């Protein structure tokens, strides 16, 4: 995975050049945001059971999904659907940390859709899992904290679709 | 029941061994070239080769001899040698010119063991006088095949478990007819005692191993309740390349342990990257090996847990893929159901991969298969019985390309393997263009391959998701449907045209170069450059004349040289199908009879016949008719999943107490 | 990046980074002010950092290909000299030898074994390319990049 | 895999039927059979070898071009190979008798079993062939044993032979 | 598509050989039950409407299906899901007429799951709706007719978890 | 068989079978067992068909490759028309041709053309196949044989 | 009629007719004894059939613009029924629901709705004089007739 | 909404909204406020609407299945007066009436011949809401409002 510092350097290496002025605004960005980054992390961190029973509560409990014939029937398939909200969140809070998205698409995302299909996991339920994440997210953290954390909450969500 | 596919690698199993092919594949499976007692091997199998094949051709000029020989010595009452079939060339087949027009008449014009019992050829029959016959006959062209390859192996590997499969009863028959062969031959040289040599060794080898009685097949024990139990017989073993397997030893000498230390990267890492990463913890862990306070499995597992293999094997893959490849890092196969996929993923959760290197190793199938000395190796075909669940994804796992592929192989087709055949092309995924405005973006083969092929037979029928677009007149058979980002009443339609010029301002639903902007959007895609449209010039004259329909000018701009380059001659030839046809009938095909009978036009006639086809074909005329330019009016469930990525509307989430005092215990004091 | 390592020992160990590395994030992020001044400073004397290491480095080594009176590999030398100073910012701006390691060190010596380049010369060059960086950097400033250099030097050692 | 009574009781919940009469009346019909069934099984465990064999002799009877130069039985490599996956087929039929249910062979025999065989140029039509004969020969010996009512014998073979077949009408 | 004779045909074609006695035995079953098949054919047909608004009725009505914000709600989601019934109903009749399932797996079953799933239909509302149906289809054509339809209504299902 | 094209019949209208569906049906039905005797019959004696037509086959039409004294060619060829009787066997017992059009039908021209086999010839052959399996059923039996033998020469032309 | 259906599908394949196509074509003139038999019950019968389900129907629907004291609407009603079962005989001739799909269902909504005649009524009356109609069938004949008046019955609702 | 007409209009055309076009736009926009007076005087008279048309739809129909002595049947049908009363009232919002076509006119009859509900008997319902509605507004409030009932009452016949 590349950060936002690696990104920047990648960005500028390709070329063979230091950091232009742009990059390095770029750059002093990212380390000015740092500390409510780290913030972030703190509260979801401390909140990610409580995160995920909440998303489960307001996107998937009593609709069909969690009926017998539902995709979340039985317990052993409700608790893979729980694993995989913490999964989302959990790597949501790294790539938050990280400023970039690319931990999202080399763990996560890279086949993630094509592996739901092959095991019948609904794509467009787990989509609507993710966006109740984001809003109990926001909810949680604040309305700055949350649009950057909803940031990677959308790519997530982009990327399954 | 079972549609899914895996993919059918092409593999070459070997049937036997020859000199040339045992040095070399012993070099490549150890990632070097060749050494200098390997090389002076083939030179001292190379430079007597003429001999060998003296010898091989001198046994072959008298192979009747030999088998008269052989034959004569255990059946009496007859004459076996009426029972020997040559073998027949195939003159006259297709092609050979052997024909001329069509006109096909013209062409023509040691003593006996105690006891032993003689076979009565008469009482014996023909059907086993030929079997017999062939036995011996069998027998001499495969020892001349052992003389030329410098390896009896084509004689072991096919005559262990012969016995029994030629009848026991005349098996000591076939043992004399054998030796009887070897005397005849033996009296063919005489004068070499080097030959002799050889066809001595060679007869005595095919005979000690054919005396082997019902040699015991190797078991493959499942290593769950989730794995099934397989059996190898020792032919298929013995036909099979070797493995090299290296033992590490506290007393071998510091080359021999230093050789068996890059095999364990050879292994774990694919390759020995240890000094391109650097990797110098690796000398602590050498020493720690070399010292013997730890094993192989230890330096193994520590291995597992570095930084090297995590920034390797961990960090580019997801957890699925990085659990596959795991499993042939440290187990020398794949993953064989989902039950161990899922028991390992369990395990990569709890505790992450640390925690998976410890369940692999850890492993009692570690331990069966390399103790604590051996160095892991790569099992598979010819080394142990396979199973046919993981039979692609494992020998797509073993070859070198496996950590460029990202998308997991194993867990994929395990789930797709209980379910029915998937929304996507009879022809598979990549087949499936993105359901866009315009532009033929097709998955590429090559390029982060993620194929699932599955066998789709040529009477599937698709499931389309209707848009809901076109007339008002034109629907409420197909009404139901509703797709985001259709135009739905708003289709292109011109009224046919039918001495005086007309008024200056005359007002139709769509200016003339609107019209002829949206039929170029809709049939393009997109509107195209500016030089472009010179080709088309007359045709739109002709159109807004009335000399053609909207069916004729949407025949010709299919036709231009624009839209062949487009989407014809730079696509493969079913992808260019799929997308001309959603392009111009606004759907996907619906399965393989469309698409064999679009596929079989192309290859008889071309892309222009192509465009006919579907243009001329009943179910244009019945949706857009002669005046109508096409719309979409299918989407497949991907297409129409992308198009609705926001679900905030079905979050709603899910008043008076029904109980007075709640929470509250009976009786309390 | 340090945020990349730290991330990542969270990521392979699958739990959420520990108050430990939550307190290493925000300290490193604190230091960017100082560490783009660094960097600045390196981008802003590569040439004349690569002119004096080169003069010494043939003036130590004279028996090295730069020096062997072939224009095209002086100036693919010196070349290599920027691109490593190049990179030792890119490190300093990381907070990690990582950038570093992953452009030009991974095969650094079967890179240059394959263009017959002594390991040793380059060694040199880059002990007295070290050695100017210093020269012209403050005191608490030097911690960096004199580590990078020997992080260069001991991966081609 | 899943045998009879476990597909039977998960299906109850699934469906929301519940044990209705259906499904009672399906239970008792498949618990009539249960000990034939297992005395189908252990007849075919007790002749295993014998089948095999007899099948893949008649096998080569009506392919004699297998054995020949250039056939797939060709050498006792390939023949070993041959008696071996007979056996295979026939220890999952038997499998699939006793548990009245045909997701072991779905699971065990039939998964990716096309992708194998056109992998190393198995022929479907003789695998097919050979599966019938097997299937005929365990009815002779189920017939000589006494058994009468032996229908479901039939069941996995067939059905096995209809999953590898390819499509021909 | 592949009716009785057609899979025995097959089956026979691929070895090469005329139907032995024991497809032929199977041949002449199918010949025999020929008869009840029309009859179930003609049955079904003739209540095709009113076995639909039955199963609509005990499986879907006055649920929350129905209610806003439920899959069935607005007029062109309960039309659907009506045609969808249709659909199910009338395959199953194919498939009985025919003696043979490959109808159901190369025309229903074929990315039902995946388009269901696209769709946001319920799942397990839809088995219990073709229950339902085979309930009521039984219950108008008789025990043994029923259950010959209830096999591959049962296919569906199992198809579709 | 003819019970797929009455399904397939009413589906391609998206309703139940029709009436005429249904009598066609069973009309069918209620044929089966003398179609069953009618596939015996052919199964039977398949193999005095393929040597009596062979004869007048190679009497009417001698230059052919089955008469060209290859031994491989006349087997083949012998072995063609065994398949063939087979393929009218199934079209008899489905009640219709789909059986004998999609396994020996479709693409003959194009496989018979790749052989270099003359496709008058063969027209002959079925021709004379036709005459020789027409004689061991009565004429109702020979009623549904002939059209599947005119089928193959049809399609053969 | 169904001729025409056979002939037009061959056409459609530019083929001679299969078959197939020759087997429903010879079931069908089969049956022609009886089909003009049934068509002879109809027609004798009609205006007894008419007066039946009249009196059904109105039982049935009393507030129905044909029993609204109109002479002419009364007539009129009654004339349509008998058109109706003319056109089920033609139907019954023909083996198939073409005369009466072409003849009184292409736009039989639209007819209707401009004569503002309620169409749950005119499927009552269909349903009345279905059940006048099968009661002078013979089991055998009266798959056919049943068809057709529900053919009607569906293309009004 | 007729800004998506509006925008789907320029769509076509693959061109930016013309001056007519955002002219349109304008007056919708300037008109919002007593569309939103209309639509909270559908939604604060909606009981009274449904009370006194079923009263006189009853009256008109007696024998319905609203009113056929089942509570349950009763209150489904008024709640199908008031969800309707409510999508008319999302089309005077939105200013066209795909909000009442999207929701409760695509699949109505579909829909309400599962529900075996005649829809003679919802068209003469619809028809007394509408008077019951229109007489609670003045002509100017009420031409849309009778447009969007007229829109109803024609997609049920
Ligand atoms: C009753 C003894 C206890 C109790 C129960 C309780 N459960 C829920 C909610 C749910 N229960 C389930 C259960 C299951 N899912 C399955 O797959 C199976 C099969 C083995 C079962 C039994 C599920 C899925 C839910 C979520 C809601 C839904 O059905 O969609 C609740 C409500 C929880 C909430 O937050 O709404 C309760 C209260 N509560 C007690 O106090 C008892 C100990
Ligand atoms: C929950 C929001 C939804 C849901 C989830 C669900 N998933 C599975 C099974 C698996 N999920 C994964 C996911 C991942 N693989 C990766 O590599 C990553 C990146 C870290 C993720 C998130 C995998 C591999 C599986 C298969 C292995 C397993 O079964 O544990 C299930 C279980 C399916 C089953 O049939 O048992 C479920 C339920 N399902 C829903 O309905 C929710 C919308
Ligand atoms: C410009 C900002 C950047 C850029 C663009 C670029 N695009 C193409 C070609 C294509 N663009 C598309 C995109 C779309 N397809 C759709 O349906 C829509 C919505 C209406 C969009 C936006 C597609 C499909 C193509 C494929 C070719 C085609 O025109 O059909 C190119 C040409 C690339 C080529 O190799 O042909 C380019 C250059 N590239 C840059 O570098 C800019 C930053
Ligand atoms: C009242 C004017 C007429 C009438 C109505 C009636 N309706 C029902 C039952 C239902 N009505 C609906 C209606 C809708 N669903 C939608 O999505 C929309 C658009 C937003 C509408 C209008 C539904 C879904 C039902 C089913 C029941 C449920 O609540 O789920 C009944 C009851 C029928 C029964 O009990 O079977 C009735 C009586 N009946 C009349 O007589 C009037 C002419
Ligand atoms: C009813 C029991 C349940 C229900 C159904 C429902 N379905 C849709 C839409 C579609 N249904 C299909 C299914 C098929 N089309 C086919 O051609 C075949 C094979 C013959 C099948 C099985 C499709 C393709 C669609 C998409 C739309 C279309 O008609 O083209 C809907 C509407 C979904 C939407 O909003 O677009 C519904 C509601 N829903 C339930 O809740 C019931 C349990
Ligand atoms: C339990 C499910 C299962 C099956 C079926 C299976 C089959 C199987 N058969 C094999 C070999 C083989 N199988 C055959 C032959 C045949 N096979 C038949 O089923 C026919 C009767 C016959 C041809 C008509 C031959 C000839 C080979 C060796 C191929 C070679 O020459 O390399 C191999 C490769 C060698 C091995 O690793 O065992 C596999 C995997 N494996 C499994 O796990």
């Amino acid at each position: 995975m590349q950060d936002a510092i690696t990104a920047l350097i990648n960005s500028s290496d390709v070329q063979g050049r230091y950091l232009d002025p742009s990059s390095l605004d770029k750059l002093q960005n990212y380390f000015q945001s740092g500390d409510m980054r780290a913030k972030t992390a703190i509260a979801v961190s401390a909140n990610a059971k409580n995160i995920v029973t909440k998303t489960v509560a307001k996107s998937l409990l009593y609709t069909d999904i969690t009926a017998p014939g539902g995709n979340m029937y039985t317990c052993r398939r409700y608790a893979a659907c729980v694993r995989d909200l913490d999964y989302f969140l959990r790597y949501a809070t790294y790539a938050m940390l990280a400023g970039d998205t690319s931990i999202l698409d080399e763990r996560i995302l890279n086949g993630l859709r094509e592996t739901y299909n092959s095991l019948g996991v609904p794509i467009g339920a787990t989509i609507r899992s993710v966006q109740a994440m984001k809003e109990v997210v926001t909810s949680l953290v604040g309305a700055d904290a949350g649009r950057e954390m909803g940031v990677y909450f959308d790519h997530i969500a982009a990327g399954l679709s | 029941s079972v549609k899914a596919s895996g993919g059918s690698p092409v593999t070459q199993p070997q049937r036997y061994h020859t000199v040339p092919v045992a040095v070399i594949s012993h070099a490549v499976q150890q990632d070097r070239c060749l050494k200098n007692t390997e090389l002076q091997e083939l030179a001292d199998f190379f430079s007597s080769g003429v001999k060998l094949l003296e010898i091989a051709n001198t046994l072959t000029q008298h192979a009747d001899e030999i088998v008269l020989a052989g034959a004569n010595r255990i059946f009496v009452g007859g004459s076996p040698m009426a029972y020997l079939e040559k073998p027949k060339e195939k003159i006259g087949l297709p092609g050979s010119g052997y024909y001329v027009g069509e006109d096909f008449l013209t062409a023509a014009r040691d003593p006996l063991p105690g006891g032993f019992r003689f076979i009565n050829v008469s009482r014996y029959g023909a059907v086993r006088m030929k079997r017999s016959m062939r036995d011996l006959a069998w027998f001499l062209r495969y020892i001349t095949y052992a003389i030329v390859a410098g390896d009896g192996s084509i004689l072991s590997a096919n005559v262990r478990g012969l016995r029994g499969v030629i009848p026991e009863d005349v098996t000591e028959a076939t043992i004399v007819a054998l030796r009887a062969m070897r005397r005849q031959s033996l009296d063919y040289f005489l004068e070499d005692a080097e030959a002799t040599q050889l066809v001595k060794g060679y007869f005595d080898l095919l005979i000690a191993e054919y005396l082997t009685d019902k040699p015991s097949n190797q078991v493959r024990i499942g290593v769950s309740n989730d794995q099934q139990g397989l059996q190898l017989p020792q032919s298929y073993s013995m036909s099979a390349e070797v493995r090299p397997k290296f033992v590490f030893k506290q007393a071998a000498t510091l080359t021999q342990k230093q050789e068996a230390i890059a095999a364990i990267y050879r292994h774990v890492f694919e390759r020995d990257v240890t000094d391109t990463y650097g990797f110098t913890q690796k000398a602590e862990l050498e020493s720690q090996l070399i010292g013997g306070n730890i094993s192989v499995k230890e330096f193994v597992r520590r291995l597992g847990k570095s930084r090297l293999y995590r920034r390797l094997f961990y960090e580019p893959f997801t957890i699925s893929r990085a659990i596959e490849l795991a499993a042939r890092h440290f187990l020398g196969r794949g993953l064989s159901s989902r039950e161990e996929f899922q028991t390992y993923f369990d395990v990569m959760t709890k505790g992450g991969l640390p925690a998976l290197v410890d369940a692999f190793v850890d492993s009692a199938e570690y331990s069966d298969y390399f103790g604590e000395e051996t160095v892991p190796y790569l099992r598979g075909l010819g080394q142990e019985a396979q199973e046919c669940r993981n039979w692609g994804p494992q020998l797509d796992l073993f070859k070198y390309s496996a950590p460029v592929r990202k998308v997991p192989q194993f867990i994929t087709l395990f789930g797709s393997y209980q379910k029915p055949l998937p929304e996507q092309h009879p022809y598979g995924c990549g087949n499936d263009p993105l359901e866009i405005q315009f532009g033929a973006i097709f998955p590429q083969e090559t390029r982060n391959p993620h194929p699932q092929p599955a066998f789709f037979n040529k009477d599937t029928r698709r499931i389309l998701i209707g848009s809901g677009a076109g007339s008002p007149d034109k629907l409420n058979g197909n009404a139901l449907g509703k797709v985001p980002g259709s135009l739905g009443t708003r289709v292109l339609k011109l009224e046919p045209l039918h001495g005086h010029q007309s008024p200056s301002v005359n007002l139709l639903h769509h200016s003339s170069p609107a019209f002829i902007e949206g039929a170029y959007r809709q049939v393009f895609g997109r509107s195209l450059y500016e030089g472009q449209r010179q080709p088309l010039s007359s045709t739109e004259s002709k159109l807004l004349g009335g000399e053609i329909s909207v069916r004729e000018f949407v025949r010709q701009l299919a036709k231009s040289k624009v839209f062949r380059s487009l989407y014809w001659d730079s696509l493969y030839v079913t992808k260019a199908i799929e997308y001309i046809h959603r392009r111009l009938m606004g759907r996907p095909t619906y399965g393989r009879q469309e698409m064999n009978r679009y596929y079989d036009i192309c290859a008889t006639r071309g892309f222009y016949a192509l465009i006919d086809a579907i243009i001329d074909s009943p179910e244009y005329l019945e949706c857009f008719g002669e005046n109508t330019v096409p719309y979409e009016r299918y989407v497949t469930a991907r297409g129409y999943l992308m198009r609705s990525p926001r679900h905030e509307n079905q979050l709603r989430r899910e008043t008076v107490p029904d109980k007075y005092n709640p929470r509250k215990a009976n009786w309390a004091a | 990046s340090i945020v990349t390592e730290l991330i990542l020992n969270a990521d392979s160990e699958s739990r959420y980074p520990a108050p430990k590395e939550i307190q290493v994030y925000q300290n490193f992020v604190k230091t960017g002010e100082q560490r783009i001044r660094i960097a600045k400073i390196l981008a802003e004397n590569e040439q004349r950092i690569v002119q004096n290491g080169s003069a010494r480095f043939w003036e130590r080594v004279p028996n090295t290909p730069s020096n062997s009176g072939n224009e095209r590999k002086t100036a693919s030398c010196q070349r290599d000299q920027g691109w490593y100073i190049r990179l030792i910012a890119y490190s300093v701006l990381a907070g990690s030898e990582k950038p570093l390691e992953e452009i030009g060190t991974i095969g650094i010596k079967e890179m240059y074994n394959n263009l017959e380049i002594p390991l040793r010369n380059i060694v040199e060059c880059m002990r007295c390319l070290k050695e100017e960086a210093l020269s012209l950097m403050s005191e608490e400033d030097a911690l960096e990049v004199s580590a990078y250099f020997d992080y260069v030097m001991r991966s081609l050692s | 895999m899943q045998d009879k009574l476990t597909s039977v009781a998960k299906n109850c919940d699934l469906t929301g039927s519940s044990l209705n009469r259906e499904v009672v009346e399906t239970l008792k019909e498949f618990l009539a059979d249960g000990e034939k069934r297992v005395q189908v099984a252990g007849v075919i465990g007790s002749n295993a070898a014998e089948i095999v064999k007899t099948a893949v002799s008649l096998l080569f009877q009506e392919y004699p071009e297998l054995v020949s130069p250039g056939g797939n039985a060709y050498t006792t490599r390939r023949y070993n190979m041959y008696v071996r996956d007979m056996n295979y087929f026939l220890r999952y039929c038997s499998y699939a008798i006793v548990a009245g249910d045909a997701s072991v062979l779905d699971e065990r025999l039939l998964a990716g079993l096309r992708d194998t065989f056109n992998s190393l140029g198995i022929p479907l039509g003789p695998t097919a062939r050979s599966i019938q004969l097997m299937k005929n020969i365990v009815k002779e010996k189920l017939v000589t044993a006494g058994m009468t009512n032996i229908t479901f014998v039939d069941e996995p073979f067939d059905y096995v032979v209809r999953e590898i077949s390819e499509t021909e009408i």
